[PDB]
């Protein structure tokens, strides 16, 4: 390092490019082995070296890759750089604006420009990792926060997770202050970007700070955050109030997480460290005002919607946040389950979950590639934690209010989406409610029993519902009460209606659904035998279509061997005559073979139960077999 | 209603 003055022959504009890369590597190596003992703080004429790199990054006659190596600098030249960062500001800014287009997704992977872009990103991230520089941190952030999910952000998130888990406590505290600043500064920027800051970087960062380091940030922000939370929702005559709402958003999304990861004795105890909602000079004995945030949370928590608002979705998601917050505070501070209800599921005729979800999302179900499929919808995981915790916290009233919202609002006063949401809660919360079943099957069944459940066909939704039911049956066994019968009949009818599917084994799985559906709780379950006959009456030689009825009758048979023409809108003779007439079709195996199998099982039923139709059915079977006999031996 | 939050 000491003789380095001669290096001006290198870096040279007239120097060939390869030497430019090489000498930088020399620097990188030397900066590794030095541990920054000298030529970083006081010793040595820094201005020459620093100005050299200022120009070097500032160059225009260099490839992007010379910059790419050149951004290995930042791991150094960013420690104890009292002032002079602003040269770094201007040069870094001009670089990033020079070579990082905002809208990335018009360049396909494998594009050389895309490769340069990702390489520069990675190099910047390594610089961030080795540097922990707050200015580098913030620069990275505004790189990220321009739109959502546009630069393979899994690597940025991994990096940001990495930065927090290391470094001196004050270092993280400063990083936190930095990442906080650009959320709150009054500069009018895109509100979407504002949300994205705390979302994609800050929320994670706080999630992964070191222990004991959180109270620093909570202490740092708490009073101003709460003050902003006080009020000011009033002004709406300007769309820019969107900025205001987003400001509240992030504040929520950070306070809540702060309630998490913090021990109960540090958010509430006889000694109240966080006593700063008030002046705290006199209120040092006991914590009761940190709660006051939930008192604030109420008002947005139950906000009577406008009539013709303009920020609908934003309002909605905002309320969603405030709810998540409420869940956090309830699960952190209060202990009694009556206070787990403390305000969390108390509801006014102007009510809460009627707010939290949209009503216009068609919101379809799937059987698609690669639980989280549309549990991605907001608020879910907090509710899940809530229910699991309270179950480990031993409530029927709390489920009682939900099932009020479910079946007492089984009326269409609540749109279907809301029902599906409640259900999906029940779905993923199955284990928690394994006991409290008997008084729930009929509502949940009533859900799928609707002629409207999502769209059409066996939704993954109805698969879930029926799975819940069946799984419940072995203990709850809810079979045979006046609503149970009519619902279940609707269910069997609907299921057996659509068992067919284009897909190879999805059909099989639906058939297995039917199988377990009947067999697990076969009582008072009329089997729609008319439906069956249409499902196998397909006088069509080269068709599939008779097979589905074949197999379906096969289920109704194999379960328990029940009677097979109780005034089913068809008469026995032609009923079975068509059934046997099936085995005429030799053109597909699953048609005739399965036909024979089902017929044989039918014979067994009729024999050991000694009915009278066995004679006629035997004669018919015999006749059609013979009509094969002399004709086509193989079949 | 503040009683529930208070207690």
């Amino acid at each position: 390092l000491q003789h380095w003055k001669k290096c001006d022959s290198w870096w040279a504009k007239d120097s060939p490019l390869e030497t430019k890369m090489a000498v930088l590597a020399l620097l990188a190596k030397i900066l590794q082995i030095d541990s920054s003992v000298s030529f970083n703080t006081s010793h040595g004429s820094f201005p020459e070296v620093f100005t050299t790199y200022i120009s070097l990054l500032a160059d225009t006659k260099l490839d992007l890759h010379l910059k790419g190596q050149a951004v290995t600098l930042l791991p150094f030249f960013t420690s104890l750089t009292g002032g002079s960062l602003e040269e770094l500001r201007r040069v870094l800014e001009q670089l990033i604006v020079a070579h990082f287009p905002m809208q990335s997704r018009e360049f396909p992977p494998g594009t050389p420009r895309f490769n340069n872009y990702v390489d520069c990103m990675k190099k910047f991230l390594d610089a961030l990792e080795l540097s922990q520089s707050p200015m580098l941190l913030e620069l990275m952030t505004e790189v990220l926060c321009r739109e959502q999910q546009h630069v393979m952000e899994e690597l940025f998130q991994s990096s940001f997770r990495r930065i927090a888990r290391r470094g001196s406590c004050v270092t993280q505290v400063g990083l936190l202050e930095s990442v906080y600043e650009m959320f709150r500064k009054d500069d009018p920027r895109l509100s979407f970007t504002r949300q994205s800051f705390v979302d994609r970087s800050l929320l994670t960062l706080l999630w992964h700070c070191s222990l004991d380091a959180l109270r620093e940030f909570f202490s740092t922000i708490v009073v101003d955050a709460i003050d902003v939370l006080k009020s000011r929702f009033t002004k709406l005559n300007e769309s820019t109030f969107d900025t205001q709402i987003t400001k509240k958003m992030g504040y929520y999304k950070i306070l809540d997480v702060m309630y998490s990861r913090l021990p109960k004795d540090d958010v509430h105890a006889k000694e109240s460290k966080i006593n700063q909602v008030f002046h705290g000079s006199c209120i040092t004995e006991g914590n009761e005002l940190t709660k006051t945030l939930i008192k604030l949370c109420y008002d947005a928590f139950t906000e009577n919607m406008a009539g013709e608002n303009q920020l609908l979705e934003r309002r909605r998601l905002y309320h969603c946040a405030a709810y998540n917050c409420a869940i956090s505070v309830i699960c952190c501070v209060f202990n009694e389950l009556k206070f787990y209800q403390g305000f969390l599921f108390s509801e006014k005729p102007e009510k809460n979950l009627l707010i939290f979800e949209n009503l216009i999302d068609l919101k379809r179900r799937y059987n698609f590639p690669v639980m989280d499929e549309l549990n991605r919808h907001e608020c879910m995981a907090p509710l899940t934690a809530l229910v699991k915790h309270m179950h480990r916290s031993l409530p029927r009233d709390l489920p009682s209010w939900m099932k009020f919202l479910h079946g007492k609002l089984g009326n269409p006063i609540v749109p279907l989406n809301i029902r599906l949401f409640l259900a999906k809660l029940v779905i993923n919360t199955e284990e928690v409610f394994r006991p409290y079943a008997k008084h729930w099957l009929s509502p949940l069944l009533q859900l799928a029993a609707s002629e409207n459940n999502g769209g059409e066909g066996i939704h993954y939704m109805v698969v879930e519902i029926v799975a819940t039911i069946l799984s419940w049956t072995g203990l709850a066994t809810p079979t045979g009460v006046p609503k149970d019968e009519v619902l279940a009949n609707r269910l069997l009818n609907f299921l057996m209606k659509h068992v067919f599917h284009p897909k190879r084994a999805v059909f099989r799985h639906n058939l297995e659904i039917i199988k377990t559906l009947v067999e697990c709780w076969k009582d008072c379950l009329s089997i729609p035998y008319r439906l069956i006959f249409e499902k196998f009456s397909g006088k069509d030689p080269n068709s599939k279509d008779n097979s589905v009825g074949i197999q379906l009758l096969g289920i109704v048979m194999a379960n328990d061997l029940p009677p097979y023409d109780p005034q089913c809108g068809i008469q026995s003779s032609e009923y079975f005559q068509a059934l046997v007439n099936n085995m005429s079709f030799v053109r597909y195996k699953e048609v005739y073979a399965a036909a024979a199998e089902v017929l044989g099982l039918i014979l067994r039923y009729v024999m050991e139960r000694k009915n009278i139709l066995e004679e006629s059915l035997c004669e018919l079977v015999a006749k059609q077999l013979k009509q094969h006999q002399n004709t086509m031996e193989d079949k | 209603v503040d009683d529930l939050l208070d207690m």
